[PDB]
């Protein structure tokens, strides 16, 4: 892969990758997802278990890794721009936000006991959002904590909380979880806005310091 | 809080 | 807004080649500015000149880690000695370093490579020298410019790092390079 990068932000550090997957790539992607999706979940941040709540109102599913060829390319492409290796990712995991769907501001990293363990690869350094679709009204990712606010037109109320990015199909945002020293970066608060108008497809890489396993 | 795990 | 070629090559250590990371003008500019200043290598600071400057924003951007964790540029105009560029033994300012890029600011025809010697494969076959054949190797190519990681990315060192220089067997090895930390330098 080579496309054009357009640096966001040091604080967080955030890279928009233009055109990261192909149009082809993005179609075959909520296909194969859209009968599998079941609504998404988050650790509690005291215990580490999976829990429904209300911060988070997507449908997800998820491709291990390997387990397609399509994917599989896509997998080996991410761990070329992140620069980390493939046995330290997550497999992908596939969003849907629709019609008010949002997932409030939080962080990748965890803050519970069990999550970041050295089993499960360590803490979440990087991850990768892959916009599957191109959204009409909201369902900015937006980041309320960045050095560097956005204004004027065609961003939500939402979006003016922050740093925001409009999904675009084949767009790729990466950020940083962590500092490179290895400590949480708080400037790295996230969240996807309300999705109004449109069907908000995505895809993740969470990609950890560590190998899974 | 944060996205559960694979 | 540097799009360019990057080549993989190698996982252990992190290893990436990146190509056409100058241009043959930005090469030849430091070189003519670092001649009268050697004594050898030689220091630019830190946003010292517009040239070198614009050269700092770019490897800011393709390591993406900040200006602020960066050392100044290091030209070196070119024993056997691979050395890790990590602290180790037998707490220092930014820290560890964590990436190099080395900057190959001319194309040397024979010998000159950097050698990897503790790299999961090493290279056979003609082009390379003996030297090179004792590791995963890099040839100089102007323009050309070798990043490779000395930490894991969960911060621990990488002895997988180990790399030196061979030596030149036809040409002229120059070159310019870039260490940058875990933490702002300051
Ligand atoms: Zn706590
Ligand atoms: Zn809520
Ligand atoms: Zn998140
Ligand atoms: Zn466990
Ligand atoms: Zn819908
Ligand atoms: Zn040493
Ligand atoms: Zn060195
Ligand atoms: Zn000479």
């Amino acid at each position: 892969w080579r496309g054009e990068v357009v640096h966001l932000s040091w604080s967080p550090r955030a890279f928009l990758l233009k055109n990261f997957l192909s149009d082809e790539e993005c179609d075959y992607i909520v296909e194969k997802a859209r009968p599998k999706m079941v609504k998404s979940s988050v650790v509690d941040n005291e215990s580490g278990k999976s829990v429904d709540s209300e911060i988070r109102t997507s449908t997800g599913t998820w491709f291990a890794k390997g387990e397609d060829s399509v994917i599989s390319k896509i997998e080996k492409r991410v761990a070329q721009v992140t620069m980390i290796p493939l046995e330290n990712h997550e497999g992908l995991q596939v969003l849907h936000y629709h019609d008010g769907q949002k997932y409030e501001p939080h962080y990748d990293y965890f803050h519970d006991p069990v999550n970041a363990g050295p089993e499960h690869g360590g803490q979440r350094v990087v991850t990768m959002l892959m916009y599957l679709t191109t959204v009409e009204e909201g369902g900015e990712t937006v980041l309320p904590n960045a050095e560097q606010k956005v204004t004027g037109d065609g961003w939500s109320e939402c979006a003016k909380r922050g740093l925001a990015v409009k999904p675009i199909k084949g767009d790729a945002l990466m950020f940083y979880s962590l500092k490179p020293d290895g400590s949480n970066d708080p400037a790295s608060l996230h969240g996807s806005c309300p999705t109004l108008k449109g069907d908000k497809w995505s895809a993740t890489k969470w990609i950890h310091v560590a190998p899974i396993g | 809080p944060s996205p559960s795990p694979s």
